[PDB]
């Protein structure tokens, strides 16, 4: 059953030859990615827990493995507890595993690419405090040579080696799509290093997205991202341009149009895994020994391994000027997102459709979850320009809708039942990234369940048409997505909403919507709204729509910001609680209603072949005008 | 899904 | 390039006459906004080292050093004396623990367990905020016109182990005998109040990767004390005592309820006046000043009163648009019209702010829609519920939203906090849309949104509140406010098209709450309320139908 105490028992050995204590496993890779890749994951082959969020501590004692609590009731199902010490991370807690690792061994280990600056920084400095008289002595270690040994060690490859390798080949991202040239991106970072940073002539892009982003180009290496695994180094010479662009990637897997093409900036093209001995040897030796001046400038979540081949006083961590720079579309590039959401909305569209005939006929109640997962997936598949899906489909059954993120699995699948349905999907598109959650009802709705939608709606439908001030911060708009919820003693453990790349991570940073860390918003840039609320072992709900900042109204004194949709697919009207909705509100959805009947009835029309008339009937069934 |  | 700026070497809000050559304001030898804050460094050499900042002085420094780059400083001069008056000999006093609920050597070993824990790489700190002074040690003073506060520093040095040395500078000729007791019975060493910078630079400063400051100091220190260091030794932040006083004890809060109940005491007086005079057509004689002189006289009869906590705002129609209006030769005749009283005072019993509008003629349709905008933001504010990590910030945006939705806004923050008997705008908390932290427990602020029209006029309605816990369920703790206040609003001004029957009940409930706390305080002293004012007040405090 591929027996982890056997490869635990295996690894304390494996450790114990290399004078290694206690050793430190993170599920990540080093670009930060939120989806891993199988080849990353590490934790799994040795606790069995397939969760994406943990981390484990190996010791001589038992060891320990900390999970988000969103991942908990997925460990305690899956990791067992005789061998392994179970832990939850918390909001709460946070550092726990900081106080942990301090509370017991001369010397520890870390996988360079797998750990961020962050978690190494914050156990460094919790070790400092912790034992005073302690001398800590950081070392990289390389192939496999312990030989040369507080000991710090930053491992250049990790004990645990293991997978499917990518041969397809990088695209580029029309201008049609993306709206502006690889050129002229190239040339605003440029005016980044004259005005903004002044303090550094050197810059490391580590974020695959950002890297596709300011190239055009799109690559295969994700199954969820359209990304591909790189490195762009970006060398300044102030007296007041660009030194040297060196690309590290995929060889194999670079075009020949690409290329040429790459002849154009004239960018040097290397080898990926060249990026640390190129740093080390070529790049670090060259720099140079009131104003402080930084060696290089890297992204706050950078590998380990690169960070360290550097002095840390010389370093400098913060976003890269790309992070601003996709935050704020573009209006080619907010066209392309309607266009993507539009065929998006079609798709949901046959999806709901299928389901509606199938609840008549009853057929739906000997589906599955994941059936009606490969169900939408298809029908998304069928559309113009779609690359993929954005992120693993939830397709969620009464209960299993409380859990956030569950997955069904071939092991982990449940009959869809005449209850609470919840499906939060998207799709990679040429034209753009979708994500979009709605809740429906299979059976006879009861009134909990209308009066928690509604609840959730209310703050959805508010954040929806919102008027703000432009210098409000988001935490407020977060607030008023809670606010209905809070009058029940109700919240939602997630945020409200996150930035959303243009065809690159669903998750993208540079503005958010949440209850933590918040900036104004600037008109143009892309957001989700998803309120949602978690009832365990009964049902849960979320609704989630994309949109982005629009200028509402500008006086004498104060400019006001809105939004305006991109998702277009309307709300489910048997999870109605009418004695909570205002006229406004409803006014509100008649509104969004008729928009999506404007929008959709005549791309139906006229693919009768694709989509026919009972769905057209359908469409303008869920899109009837509410009564006041 | 959500940001959390 | 000289630099005046309206501040003192306290970094007071409200400073006296010996601090003003030029309220808010900096002379360079324009307005300034949300968006538009940094402009004046990218417009913009001496200053006044007494009435200038550090955090003033290393922003421009810096901002200077981002163009043109190399500058020099001597004590960039720092002037002691400064280029381009009345004195207090009224005596310092207690603060009583009955209104502060906690003993001044109890708040030091507070303090002290701050520099064990939290402060572990300086020991020594420098208080230079009077209200920290004067909330540490349990006493007050009459240096300064409207908050009862005294010159002073105080100086902790630790030693890492207990404090070896405080030494407190000030006014000794205002020192008691009684309090020179308190003072060697915290053992402190008792200087005055000229000796800081002797003392700071011929004692204390001989002494003394992983790094330790010499001195702590508060960001905005005068440049005086900060000059007698080296920048790289002096670590600029708040001192620990600007969050244990944001957090009021339970007595404290007490305290404050019974302030604000004598307040309500002289606000139906005063109003009970103007209202006897309307009928007469009396009050039309009467001018801003009369009517401010009429409110600060009814709460000087209040029991515990020590004087007004700010200066009174006493305005009449147009000038209600001016939102920090002062009353002699800018005095006005009282009209039919909008008038708009802001007003507080300093009890033993704590600071209040309060502000009503009113409208002694018949109101136009304009003023009761945009009275009732302003209103719905303030009711909001005042029974919200919110999640204990939400940000002050987002309370800011709710007693905005109406307006907003009509695209009005008010150019000022929603709330500030208050302090027990202290500066009537306290740091530790706010409600306002720029800087934002989660409200605690215990936590004052008002509440105070408003919208102001040029040559028209305003409308602003304050309360004060503190923060209660509303709910706590497994996953998550509620918070919301009670009230402090005791004053009902304008029946008159109220657009009825506007208000939902939540505002409604609610106006009822906080109507008939006053009448039930004021009503028998008021029956109690028929010599000092008449029948006229029971009924007068029995009839603001009625329900709407
Ligand atoms: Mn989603
Ligand atoms: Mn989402
Ligand atoms: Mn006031
Ligand atoms: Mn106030």
């Amino acid at each position: 059953d591929n027996n982890p105490a056997a490869r635990l028992e295996e690894l304390r050995t494996i450790m114990k030859k290399n004078k290694i204590d206690v050793y430190i496993l993170i599920n990540s890779d080093e670009h930060n990615s939120e989806i891993i890749n199988e080849k990353d994951k590490k934790i799994v082959k040795i606790t069995n827990y397939s969760g994406a969020d943990g981390i484990l501590i190996v010791t001589k004692d038992k060891p320990i493995l900390y999970v988000n609590a969103l991942y908990e009731l997925q460990a305690m199902n899956e990791l067992d507890q005789n061998l392994f010490t179970l832990r939850i991370s918390r909001i709460d807690n946070r550092d726990e595993i900081f106080e942990t690792i301090s509370s017991l061994f001369n010397t520890i280990a870390f996988d360079g690419k797998n750990t961020s600056v962050v978690f190494y920084e914050k156990l460094r400095k919790a070790l400092l405090n912790a034992y005073p008289k302690k001398k800590i002595v950081e070392k990289i270690i390389y192939n496999n040579n312990f030989d040369d040994v507080l000991n710090f060690l930053v491992l250049e490859k990790s004990l645990v080696e293991i997978y499917p390798v990518n041969n397809k080949t990088l695209y580029i991202h029309d201008r049609k799509y993306n709206g502006a040239c690889a050129g002229e991106k190239i040339d605003k970072l440029k005016q980044s290093l004259m005005y903004d940073i002044k303090n550094v002539d050197n810059l490391l892009l580590s974020e695959l997205d950002e890297i596709a982003y300011l190239l055009n180009l799109r690559g295969y290496d994700y199954q969820y991202s359209p990304l591909f695994y790189s490195y762009l180094l970006f060398q300044f010479d102030r007296e007041q341009d660009f030194s040297k662009i060196v690309f590290f990637t995929t060889v194999k897997n670079l075009p020949a149009d690409v290329k040429n093409l790459l002849e154009i900036n004239k960018v040097i093209v290397k080898e990926y895994e060249e990026i640390v001995p190129y740093l080390r040897d070529v790049v670090i030796p060259s720099i140079p020994k009131d104003f402080k001046k930084y060696d290089i400038s890297l992204s706050p979540y950078i590998n380990l391994m690169i960070y360290k081949l550097f002095d840390r006083k010389n370093v400098l961590l913060q976003n890269s000027p790309v992070v601003k720079m996709k935050a704020v579309k573009n209006d080619v590039e907010i066209d392309n997102m309607k266009q993507a959401h539009i065929l998006d909305g079609l798709a949901l569209l046959q999806f709901f459709h299928w389901c509606e005939q199938k609840r008549k006929t009853k057929e739906l109640f000997n589906e599955t979850e994941m059936s009606l997962r490969h169900k939408v997936d298809y029908f998304r598949s069928t559309k113009k320009n779609f690359i993929f899906p954005s992120f693993s489909t939830i397709s969620a059954s009464g209960p299993n809708a409380a859990v956030i993120h569950y997955e069904c699995t071939d092991k982990t699948n449940a009959t869809i039942k005449p209850a609470i349905y919840l499906l939060d999907s998207g799709g990679q598109y040429l034209h753009g990234t979708t994500d979009v959650t709605r809740t429906t009802h299979f059976g006879e709705p009861t009134a909990e369940e209308k009066r928690i939608y509604t609840l959730v709606l209310k703050g959805h439908l508010r954040l929806r048409k919102v008027i703000f001030a432009s210098y409000t911060n988001s935490s407020a708009l977060d607030f008023i997505a809670r606010e209905n919820l809070f009058n029940n003693f109700m919240d939602y453990n997630h945020g409200t909403g996150h930035g959303v790349g243009l065809t690159l991570n669903v998750h993208e940073g540079g503005c958010s919507i949440g209850p933590v860390g918040g900036a104004p918003l600037k008109k143009n840039m892309v957001l989700s709204n998803e309120p949602g609320y978690y009832m365990k072992d009964k049902f849960g709900v979320r609704i989630e729509n994309m949109q982005y900042v629009i200028s509402k109204e500008i006086t004498d004194t104060t400019e006001y910001l809105s939004f305006d949709d991109l998702t277009m697919y309307p709300y489910e009207k048997k999870l109605l609680d009418f004695s909570l909705l205002t006229n406004q509100e409803i006014k509100e959805l008649n509104e969004y209603h008729t928009t999506i009947r404007n929008t959709l009835l005549p791309l139906v029309k006229q693919s009768p072949q694709e989509y026919g008339e009972s769905v057209e009937k359908y469409l303008i069934e869920i899109t009837e005008p509410i009564a006041i | 899904x959500p940001p959390a």
